[PDB]
């Protein structure tokens, strides 16, 4: 009924803001990026530091695994995306074509496509093989907080400062549904459900929510944590019970109910913000990371 | 409200 995550291991090694943490699909690995301009790669099991990888000329937002493990591709306020080897460590392309920092990025589940979003306000598709840009999305009137491809690839969501969710037709490029609530706060992240059928979406006033996108309704809400700033990535976790992971502006992990939308944990450790959390693709793991007064990773563990 | 099911795909 409840989970008792509890620290297991601490990171240390950027010397920056950490930005994001994204556990490989292997469940193998954690790459982390950081403000120091840093990707950095530790073991998922053991919090052991693997390699550092680098390249970037500024510092960087988001990073992002391809479906087989063996690639990443990056974002950085240097307005490009890179795209990783990662074994070798080198750089395959280097993908030019924003005009402001490019703020989020991911593969497509295929992996032969990769969108971003810039805080020039687009979205963009490009092709892996060719580093080329496929297509320009005129996505929103502010900065894109978040981007993500559904379970096939068919369908890009993301979302904006400007408050609102969009759905895209990955084919045509074609906007599908705009999301719409009472009072549409600046949108710091989306992701799919894992079946993407939902749509989970973070405001700047503190709260949560879970969307039926086709019907476009709001449906379950969380809130009690604390979200005004940042973009704090947020989780469906699945691996045991049904939970809502999210980091905090108050330093705090916190854990709710999927369902009941009641908090069910809140993991202490943290020195500062905590800016983006992961969920372990098999195993009941969270990987954590923080701002600049801290610059740690910590991975919990728990047996529901 | 209701039960909400995010990992099955049917």
């Amino acid at each position: 009924v409840k989970p008792n995550y509890a620290l297991k291991f601490t990171l240390a090694g950027h010397t920056k803001a950490v930005s994001s943490v994204k556990f490989s699909p292997n469940g193998e690995w954690l790459a982390s990026s950081s403000a120091d301009k840093l990707i950095k790669i530790w073991g998922a099991y053991d919090g052991k530091f693997e390699k550092t990888i680098s390249g970037h000329k500024l510092g960087i937002s988001d990073v992002a695994w391809s479906s087989d493990s063996n690639l990443l591709v990056s974002a950085s306020d240097d307005k490009t995306l890179k795209i990783w080897d990662v074994s070798s460590g080198k750089c395959l392309k280097t993908l030019k074509g924003h005009s402001n920092y490019v703020f989020c990025c991911n593969f497509n589940p295929q992996s032969n496509l990769i969108v971003s979003g810039s805080f020039d306000e687009s979205v963009r598709i490009w092709d892996v093989k060719t580093g080329k840009c496929l297509k320009t999305l005129p996505a929103h009137s502010d900065p894109v907080s978040a981007v993500h491809f559904n379970r096939d690839g068919s369908l890009i969501v993301s979302s904006s400062y400007d408050g609102l969710c969009r759905i895209w037709d990955t084919a045509s490029g074609q906007c599908l549904k705009t999301l719409i609530d009472d009072d549409n706060p600046p949108v710091s992240f989306v992701k799919f459900s894992p079946n993407g059928k939902y749509i989970l979406a973070a405001t700047l006033d503190n709260t949560l929510k879970l969307w039926d996108y086709s019907k476009g309704k709001c449906l379950k809400t969380y809130t009690g944590h604390k979200n005004e700033k940042y973009c704090i990535f947020a989780n469906f976790s699945v691996t045991g019970g049904k939970w809502i992971v999210s980091g905090s502006e108050d330093n705090l992990v916190y854990i709710w109910n999927l369902q009941t939308k009641e908090i069910v944990q809140k993991l202490q450790g943290h020195t500062d913000v905590v800016i983006s959390t992961a969920c372990h693709p098999t195993e009941n793991i969270i990987a954590s990371a923080a701002l600049e007064n801290d610059k740690t990773i910590k991975l919990w563990k728990s047996d529901c | 409200d209701e039960e909400v099911d995010v990992t099955s795909v049917d």
